[PDB]
């Protein structure tokens, strides 16, 4: 349980995962070279961390385990130039000459299923030179139908082959008002049934809540997807801050799957990471534990489209980084309980898990970020999610009425029965979502 | 499945492909004679799409130029820039189409399909990563009426799992040089409505509006609009010529922007399609272009889309522009024009912004848009097939030529399918 | 619950309130950039202040909590040029994005509640950076219908928010020979209709009193907008003095309120500072305390168009700051019992509310009148505001009577009953003024 294996799958989901591993190598200071970087930390790694997504080697260069699985030969020659590549291995990434379609139709087919066996052996042997195994981690935006469907089959066939780690899934999520691709909706919810199946626990991230973030917390004029990418690498980072560096109350990855996964079929945990703001802003005054606090619950930093005052609580983390006073935390968490922001439910409450990191937050030279010894990352399980989920849902009836493409779907690899199954599918996780939580 | 082969044809198609590569060698940066110029390996790479590496560095187009009166294909042959030219490139013949649709396929095409399919068999032996093709005719041209429809129909047959892709210009019904420049065009559509699954409508007309306008020139030159249409393919070829935010491959504009393989008439929009130094008058602003695309003149379909209907909106930007600008200004403008835009999709917008900028502009945009009003450009040309043959006046050169009126009705009836589906799908 | 929040609503406001600001800072030798300069001196900190107008945060600086709303841009240009803009915070000073109206019929409409909940979750995140609220000051004008419109509306929420803390509202009057504005007669019966709704202490001042003062006792020829702004900041620098400094006689602020209001409805005390004299010639007299006291009830040192002398004695607070002698005050309550040149009344007579500082006056040097060890602040009742209002009822009678402004009134969002209620409602607070005045 000391080692997660990290996966990027679409081209967005790349893109993460080299955010990802950027802003790892700049907490631990990690240059192109290394050795380690170099050999004198402690706890830089070794120790852990880097011994959980970097593979040690026999002259101690930290090879950072990552399999990036794309057709589209544009973006693995751009993740080949850089120095990644060689930070990785050459025969981890897998090559692809010709993308799938648009953008789930092949991506889910038997045409993508071919990489399947050898992407297998490759995971069989990179497990085969490291040691342990703790959970699958998985970079794909459910926007790409090729990313999503790829990332399922992963998932599908890791779940068939070892069956004992519990498998998480980092999901983007599209934005609800605007869709540029028009079957986005249609590979989102061909997806949710596929991870209902195989994925144990998941992660939903809105783009249009993170643009709104950075114009407004940030002050940024003109939004970019390298932001976002850093600010997923700022959340990934955070929510694995224990495993990388010690702490004084130091947290599982089966501590957040025995916080974050509470029912037989409940996986779906909302991300809110305070503070976040401007340089300006942290100059003219300082902020409390309480107004952090409170900031968890903005609707801004949920990382969603939606409010979170209409929703219903349930189990809840929160990760803290830095020095952090219990008591403060403490006395924080009782003006919550006590301000019934969120409405509390008669079961569930008394479950805000605090969790504290020595590794104070680091801040990208790109993206700015609320300079701040220490900070919060809220993993909350909220009600507002079937909101959203009935939000995605009303558009994907109202369209699937014509649907103007059933043509194409039809006739490479899908049928109408499918779609069926999965509206009736995503349906269910709707009533089932609002019966456990309107019950109280 | 990245490299994309130009055809040519047409006897004014083959100076749209000429400009065509004249505008590819001055934007990416490529010498007349063949050597590489570009910077710095994603261009690289779209010379390996568009042109083929020959020794000593040496780089030579992948263009189909087939037509006959092979004086013009040897005058533009001793030009600067067409001196990288392969000779295998263009198949001439001789000597001259007539301007009739009979003579270009049914007599003169007979003879030459073979050479042309034996070539472009070549072409596809050579390069194996072939996606589609772009060809560049005139739909009212003899040469272009003719052997484009006979092409397209043997590309269609032969080579089904490969796209299409035409930039076929229409002919004006107002004047006309011969009153069967247009009955030629009709029995070419007849064809390509069934053998073509994307083309793309270009009026010589809306091409004098856009120069009376901006460039404020009496007498239109072919020169600038040949250059203008450049850009235009340029600008839409964009999405694979420079990787940006979200690259789309034309299959993939392909499925989002037609609900039924029907559809394949598109409305072409440039920007900025400013006059010359008017750009030092007025700022370049996203609102101005988005104004400029909403135009009805501005387009060189040409349509009224007001008083049509919109069915599918694609609007593809180039240069440093916001993703949250332009999506509340796509939102903006489908608020307001609710009675315009279809609302049962309801969002049938697809934009797909480019990294660079093209050279000279801060920011480009190129736009097609799907109305209801096309279908009255399709019927003046079926009201002008009603209105001059109806009185069979020199009937007796197409019947000695061995055409029939059953392929007359068949252009009809596809016309009156045309009409129906705008309006199945009401206005 | 030591702690107050200030208000600065309007123009005149913004004004008021940097100048009040400004001699806070000069009192307690703190320089208008911050950090500090220097201290929290030598009793700088405790007894606060400096920690209950100038909170220090977590930053390690003095940030006067102050509230700086107004709809006009200008005004908010020209407290950022300011060094107290980098003091105070951009979520602090609320910035306007355009002005309602000229003035009040568009400030008191909706888009005054539009801004008005902007202001409150501020206010509620300043609340939940400072705990404890003594009471709540505000700044305004009459002849500025916006900061007299906004600053109510203001009031009139919090008061239906909370209820519970004290509210001192300072209005600008404009004088009854001027009208700069000739919306701003009905802008002072609405507002005195608003006082109805809810007020606590409203503090009258005109600036012809003022600007006769100047050129009277300053000796100034042209009396401008900052000398004016400098002595209402002097007038509630001796006010608060007796919360921020220690002396024999501490008097709070709600008890205050239980020295101003002996009626069952007084919402309208007068104010009243001396000595206010030029330089030179404050260098030439050395008088005590007591013939400081016997110029304070002049009605030349009242800052106000009224005159004590003509009105009958109420309720009155005579504050006193620095060195004080019991004996001269003795001797000073002995001559005003010796003088009854005003009706002795009969429910009030033997009150005149002590107030004692230890701390010496302080004035800025930009403020022609030098500092004077020895300040007396009379802070009494009187019946000549009911005079005053009874004017400015007869002009906004004649004016309502032609109906030549209504008719733009009418398209703003207003009634006739409206401004029948104010005119009912000003009508009987003279009259209570008269009662009080004429039951002796």
């Amino acid at each position: 349980m000391r080692e997660v294996i990290s996966i990027n799958v679409g081209q967005a989901g790349c893109q993460i995962g080299n955010a990802c591993w950027e802003l790892y190598s700049l907490e631990h200071g990690i240059k192109p070279d290394g050795h380690l970087e170099d050999g004198l930390s402690k706890p830089k790694g070794g120790e852990e961390g880097f011994s959980t997504f970097f593979h040690e080697t026999g002259y101690g260069k930290f090879v950072p385990r990552a399999i990036y699985v794309d057709l589209e030969p544009n973006v693995i020659d751009e993740v080949r130039n850089g120095p990644y590549k060689d930070l990785f291995h050459p025969e981890q990434l897998i090559s692809g000459k010709e993308d799938a379609a648009n953008n789930y139709a092949r991506g889910h087919y038997t045409v993508g299923r071919e990489i399947l066996g050898d992407v297998l052996d490759r995971i069989r042997k990179l497990a085969d030179q490291c040691d342990g195994l703790q959970g699958f981690l998985f970079t794909h935006s459910l926007g790409g139908g090729t990313g999503s469907g790829l990332g399922s089959l992963l998932l599908e066939e890791l779940s068939a082959e070892y069956g004992k780690k519990s498998k998480l899934e980092f999901a983007v999520y599209p934005a609800p008002q605007v869709s540029t691709s028009v079957v986005e909706p249609y590979n989102t919810v061909l997806t949710t049934h596929t991870t209902l199946e195989h994925a144990d626990c998941t992660f939903m991230v809105d783009n249009e809540a993170i643009y709104d973030m950075c114009k407004r917390n940030l002050d940024i004029p003109r939004p970019s997807f390298a932001n976002l990418n850093n600010l997923i690498a700022q959340v990934v980072s955070s929510v694995t801050a224990s495993l990388r560096f010690d702490g004084s109350l130091n947290v599982d990855l089966n501590e957040f799957q025995t916080n974050l996964v509470p029912y037989p079929r409940i996986h779906f945990p909302l991300v809110s990471y305070s503070p976040v703001l401007s340089k300006s802003k942290a100059f003219h005054e300082s902020n409390s534990v309480s107004e952090i606090t409170n900031a968890c619950f903005e609707p801004g930093n949920q990382m969603v489209k939606c409010d979170p005052r209409d929703g219903k609580y349930m189990a809840t983390c929160l990760l803290y980084r830095g020095d952090v006073v219990t008591r403060d935390v403490q006395r924080a968490v009782e003006q919550v309980k006590n301000k019934k922001t969120v409405q509390l439910v008669d079961w569930c409450p008394t479950g805000f898990k605090i969790g504290i990191c020595y590794e104070p937050p680091t801040a990208t030279p790109n993206s700015q970020l609320a300079t701040v010894d220490r900070a919060v990352c809220m993993l909350s399980n909220t009600t507002s999610i079937a909101e959203a989920w009935k939000r995605i849902d009303r558009k994907f009836d109202l369209m699937y009425a014509k649907r103007a493409f059933v043509h194409w779907y039809v006739g490479e690899g899908m049928e109408e029965g499918e779609f069926t199954e999965a509206r009736e599918d995503l349906a269910a996780l709707e009533r089932d979502y609002i019966e456990v939580g309107a019950d109280s | 499945m990245r490299e994309i082969i130009h055809i040519s044809t047409g006897q004014c198609g083959n100076q749209i492909g000429a400009a065509f590569w004249e505008t590819i060698c001055g934007e990416h940066g490529l010498d007349f004679n063949g050597t590489y110029h570009g910077h710095d390996d994603i261009q690289k790479e779209r010379l390996n799409v568009y042109f083929n590496e020959a020794s000593s560095g040496k780089w030579v187009p992948r263009s189909i130029n087939v037509d006959l009166e092979p004086g013009t294909i040897d005058a533009v042959r001793n030009s600067a820039i067409g001196n990288l030219f392969r000779p295998d490139n263009y198949i001439f013949g001789q000597s001259s189409a007539g301007n009739v649709w009979a003579k270009g396929h049914y007599t003169e095409g007979a003879e030459l399909v073979d050479s042309v399919m034996d070539v472009i068999r070549r072409e596809a032996e050579g390069c194996d990563s072939l996606q589609g093709f772009q060809i560049t005719h005139s739909l009212g041209g003899g040469t272009g009426s003719g052997m484009g429809t006979l092409l397209i129909s043997k590309i269609r047959e032969e080579f089904p799992d490969r796209m299409m892709a035409t930039f076929s210009v229409l002919p004006s019904p107002k004047t006309s040089d011969t009153v069967v420049e247009p009955y030629n065009a009709t029995l070419s559509v007849h064809q390509l409505v069934e053998h073509s699954d994307e083309t793309f409508c270009i009026d010589n007309e809306a091409l004098y509006d856009i120069c009376q306008r901006t460039l404020k020139l009496n007498q239109p030159s072919y020169g600038d609009l040949n250059n203008l249409v450049s850009s235009v393919m340029s600008g839409v070829t964009t999405s694979l010529r420079y990787p940006g935010q979200l690259n789309s491959d034309l299959r993939k504009l392909a499925v989002n922007l037609v609900p039924f393989p029907r559809l394949h008439f598109f409305m072409v929009g440039y920007a900025p399609l400013t006059a010359i130094g008017s750009q030092s008058f007025r700022s370049l602003t996203v609102p101005e272009l988005t104004q400029q695309m909403f135009d009805a003149k501005n387009m060189m379909a040409a349509a009224d889309p007001r008083n049509g209907r919109y069915l599918t909106v694609a609007a593809f930007f180039r240069g440093k522009v916001s993703v949250k600008e332009v999506e509340d200004e796509m939102h903006k403008v489908q608020s307001k024009n609710s009675d315009y835009f279809v609302e049962w999709i309801p969002n049938n917008v697809q934009t797909a912004v480019c990294s660079v900028a093209p050279q000279g502009l801060d920011m480009a945009a190129t736009f097609i848009a799907n109305s209801t009003s096309i279908q009255e450009l399709f019927k003046r040309v079926g009201d002008q097939f009603s209105a001059m043959f109806k009185r069979k006046a020199f009937l007796h050169w197409y019947t000695s030529e061995g055409m029939d009126e059953l392929e007359f009705s068949e252009a009809e009836s596809n016309m009156n399918d045309l009409v129906s589906e705008y309006q199945q799908y009401q206005e």
